[PDB]
RNA sequence: UCGCUACUACCGAUUGGAUGGUUUAGUGAGGCCCUCGGAUCGGCCCCGCCGGGGUGCCCUGGCGGAGCGCUGA
RNA sequence: UGGUGACUCUAGAUAACCUCGGGCCGAUCGCACGCCGGCGGCGACGACCCAUUCGAACGUCUGCCCUAUCAACUUUCGAUGGUAGUCGCCGUGCCUACCAUGGUGACCACGGGUGACGGGGAAUCAGGGUUCGAUUCCGGAGAGGGAGCCUGAGAAACGGCUACCACAUCCAAGGAAGGCAGCAGGCGCGCAAAUU
RNA sequence: AAACUGCGAAUGGCUCAUUAAAUCAGUUAUGGUUCCUUUGGUCGCUCGUACUUGGAUAACUGUGGUAAUUCU
């Protein structure tokens, strides 16, 4: 597991690799874009709350906000969706996409320090 | 996925055609979106040339025409009483063209009492509220007191209409196609057409 | 009532038949004005088209069809439908090798208006081209002359 | 196909353009415009093939792109703009003026014309309709619509358009005794006086025409363009006067005209 | 009438297997249309910390929060 | 008012409607520069509607090879017609409800076949004929086999997408990507056909 | 340069498997329909912040995932 933590006011990202379980036990079974308390990550994470903005799974497939599935799902994506940009007008491709609920089957957790 | 081609049929002699192409796009047909009674909901379609079709799914008002008085007002559609294609379309309350509907007579009653100064559809007890006393018993000028009584001679109504005005519900017949224009217009049934469809509804039960 | 045999109301759609009248109109006469029109190629509108009570939306004298294209002819063979008959056209096809002809025939289903009443089979009839009226019908009967074995 | 064609093969071109067989597979394919593509001469054929000004289909681009070419007094930067009948081509850098009139053999012709005549053209009225709060219109064979026409203009007549303003100046009506040019068929490019007009209601009117030598011919009504009132043409005419010579005397003209040499 | 060598095709056990075309019945991917659904994204409010303008009250700027508020996507 | 051979046409008048998945009535760019704070000249993009052009579609009439060891077919499940509508760009059993019982057939329907895409044409030929026409022009169809769509003025599009059946490429085994009846080229097939 | 926007990619090319009143040819019809474009018309014809309105998003910067794709 890695965290791509980004602070929007100072505009600096950081990739922080975490290999534990107790540091990520607060993050499980949560959806995308919910404000959790990133406190159990370490000693310097006291007053920080952090929202889960996205993520990839172990095979590289990104997460999407609508799908409430614990695993991967095929979806037919058009223009204006995520995880897909068309090459032709009206071209709609079916791609596979990981759901929005956080698991241990992820590689990156995009995190936004909101406070 | 409907196709309204002519080549999926048999010939006049009865022989069946082996087809010479697959289904082309200009042969298409779309599903019947049957217009029901409810608060308005239209969904626009994109048809050939980029034009618009207003596929209405629920309709509640529509302007109708009292033909013999030259009066077009926007009423409220109540019911479906008889449909001369299929009668399962009456129990489903589907508005199609040429289906006989019940409308609300109140905009025509307000026009009649304003134009002829006669009480229409009132009961015999005649409880007349003062807000329409001023249009039924107004103060008239010198040239207007003869104009209203000049209108008052030919202000007769066929008695089949006044029984509908008693209960407040006129019979009307839709003359526009609601699944293609999104409106439910039409006309009020008068005279021989009225006493045809009346006995059709009466013999229906 | 001699018209309204259907389940909807048969009505000539251009004519308004609910005009308000006065006491000399209700006591005088119940007059239905009728819609007729002139087909423009020298076919006389029959007096039955101007005096009838029939209602037909594909009649070429009272309904909504316009006659345009080929004007043809044929003789009547089968009158067994509602408002439409079967005429057969007879022609000779030239075969080039033998320098001879051969008898040939083709049928047409064709719409017969109710103004042409008392039509027997076996008489010549002029037909006129219009839009498709049904799956097989594209001509409309224009004038009926009687077979020479009449009187 | 699915949707419209954008190419023209060469053998499938109009015969009167006189494109040879061996120069290419494709022919210039006229743009949509005022004229039918069978009834027009594109501007690339008038510059390269007829006038011999250009030599390739890139020099027509280099000529038209200097805005040196006005077709009916408006500058044309399309080389496949369909110029048709009675269209005035003004080239001002050289000083010439042409009008596209058919000649006696069914083609167009290089007809140089005086700039005093190039301020007007004739059109033929094709449909007259009212509308839009009761305002009457014309439609001519160039798709020129001229609202508020004279009430005595009807269908198949001839107006005279002023080309700087777009307005009608005076007209000719369809009658007998009027001088007409045939603009279609096998009598195309022929000039004669209207003798007779036979009516066929539900079909086409046939208009019998009489030459200036006595040669009568007929056409359908749509191939008839009234040029003059009486016998006087309101436009100039080509070197031949719209009078088709039979091939015997057309041979005699050559074998007697070579004998003026030395 | 009656003796040698081989091919063509059919019958040909084997209820030998594999695949098409018509239909009986059952099932029915995927798209579209309808009725729902509502993950999320705004906006308008309401107070709290407060400036200026006008005259305790109104409009403005920074935010913050909460509500099954009430609307849009 | 104007028209056609013929309108239920074109215009006119009156009463109303006008779709929140909205109908137009310009919050746009450039070049020369100005005339008495206003008034500007040429263009470029747009734009509802009308006309035209380029078409497309659906129809009318007439026409095609062999076969009777194919003589009756079509009609539950639309076959022929009538009425009312649904759908559709629109005309129509196109489709649905209720009816009527019709429609085609030795003048060869219906069924099967074709070493059948149709024409313009080609070979041969006294005159008549016979046979070929995959092939560069016109028209149709189709992109491995059926099917369904998105976008758009236009496609049921395959050098677009989504499935299924048939093949088949990579793979770290979780997945990913395909479509030469385009030009070359390869294999196979075959008597039989050229340069990556 | 890039990327957004517009337009095209529905033409051209290839082949002849289907298909026998079908395709197609000649002849007519749309008075029974759609038509990007071009050309001409029309575009103060409506009686009811403007000396200029609102929110995003690429390219870009920066941090990543996947063995792998014109993936994101």
């Amino acid at each position: 597991m890695k965290l791509n933590i980004s602070f929007p006011a100072t505009g600096c990202q950081k990739l922080i690799e975490v290999d534990d379980e107790r540091k990520l036990r607060t993050f499980y079974e949560k959806r995308m874009a919910t404000e959790v308390a990133a406190d159990a990550l370490g000693e310097e994470w006291k007053g920080y709350v952090v929202r889960i903005s996205g993520g990839n799974d172990k095979q590289g497939f990104p997460m999407k906000q609508g799908v409430l599935t614990h695993g991967r799902v095929r979806l037919l994506l058009s223009k204006g969706h995520s995880c897909y940009r068309p090459r032709r007008t009206g071209e709609r491709k079916r791609k596979s996409v990981r759901g929005c609920i956080v698991d241990a089957n992820l590689s990156v957790l995009n995190l936004v320090i909101v406070k | 996925g409907i196709s309204r081609d002519n080549w999926h049929k048999r010939r006049k002699t009865g022989g069946k055609r082996k087809p010479y192409h697959k289904k082309r796009k200009y042969e298409l047909g779309r599903p019947a979106a049957n217009t029901k009674i409810g608060p308005r909901r239209i969904h626009t379609v994109r048809v050939r040339g980029g034009n618009k079709k207003y596929r209405a799914l629920r309709l509640d008002v529509g302007n109708f025409s009292w033909g013999s008085e030259c009066c077009t007002r926007k009423t409220r559609i109540i019911d479906v009483v008889y449909n001369a294609s299929n009668n399962e379309l009456v129990r489903t309350k589907t508005l199609v063209k040429n289906c006989i509907v019940l409308i609300d007579s109140t905009p025509y009653r307000q026009w009649y009492e304003s134009h002829y100064a006669l009480p229409l559809g009132r009961k015999k007890g005649a409880k007349l509220t003062p807000e329409e006393e001023e249009i039924l018993n107004k103060k008239r000028s010198k040239k207007i007191q003869k104009k209203y009584d000049e209108r008052k001679k030919n202000a007769k109504i066929s008695s089949l209409l006044e029984e509908q005005f008693q209960q407040g519900k006129l019979l009307a017949c839709i003359a526009s196609r609601p699944g293609q224009c999104g409106r439910a217009d039409g006309y009020v049934l008068e005279g021989k057409e009225l006493e045809f469809y009346l006995r059709k509804i009466k013999a229906r039960k | 009532a001699d018209i309204q045999t259907e389940r909807a109301y048969q009505k000539q759609p251009t004519i308004f038949q609910n005009k308000k009248r006065v006491l000399l109109g209700e006591t005088g006469k119940e007059k239905l004005p009728r819609y007729y029109k002139n087909i423009g190629l020298g076919f006389k509108t029959p007096k039955e088209a101007i005096e009838g009570t029939y209602i037909d939306k594909k009649c070429p004298f009272t309904g909504n069809v316009s006659i345009r294209g080929r004007i043809l002819s044929g003789v009547v063979t089968k009158m067994k439908m509602q408002r439409t008959i079967v005429i057969r056209r007879d022609y000779l096809h030239y075969i080039r090798k033998y320098n001879r002809f051969e008898k040939r025939h083709k049928n047409m289903s064709v719409h017969l208006s109710p103004c042409f009443r008392d039509v027997q089979i076996g008489d010549i009839v002029t037909v006129g081209e219009c839009r498709p009226l049904s799956k097989t019908v594209r001509f409309n009967v224009l004038k009926v002359t009687k077979a020479a074995g009449t009187k | 196909a699915r949707g419209p064609k954008k190419h023209l093969k060469r053998v499938a071109a109009p015969k009167h353009w006189m494109l040879d067989k061996l120069t290419g597979v494709f022919a210039p394919r006229p743009s949509t415009g005022p004229h039918k593509l069978r009834e027009c001469l594109p501007l690339i054929i008038f510059l390269r093939n007829r006038l011999k000004y250009a030599l390739t289909g890139d020099e027509v681009k280099k000529i038209c792109m200097q805005r040196f070419i006005k077709i009916d007094g408006k500058v044309r930067t399309d080389i496949t703009y369909p110029a048709g009948f009675m269209d005035v081509i003004s080239i001002d850098k050289t000083g010439e003026n042409f009008r596209l009139i058919y000649d006696t053999k069914g083609r167009f012709a290089v007809h140089r014309i005086t700039p005093e005549e190039a301020k007007y053209k004739l059109c033929k009225v094709r449909k007259i309709f009212v509308g839009t709060k009761g305002i009457p219109h014309l439609v001519t064979h160039d798709a020129r619509t001229i609202r508020y026409p004279d009430p005595l203009i009807k269908v198949n007549d001839t107006i005279q358009i002023d080309l700087e303003t777009g307005k009608i100046t005076d007209f000719i009506k369809f009658d007998t005794g009027n001088l007409c040019m045939v603009t279609g068929g096998a009598n195309l490019g022929r000039i004669g006086v209207i003798t007779n007009r036979e009516r066929h209601p539900g079909s086409f009117d046939v208009v019998h025409v009489k030459d200036a030598n006595g040669n009568s011919f007929a056409t359908r009504l749509s191939n008839i363009f009234v040029i003059g009132k009486g016998n006087k043409p309101w436009i100039s005419l080509p070197r031949g006067k719209g009078i088709r010579l039979t091939i015997a005397e057309e041979r005699d003209k050559r074998l007697a005209a070579k004998q003026s040499s030395g």
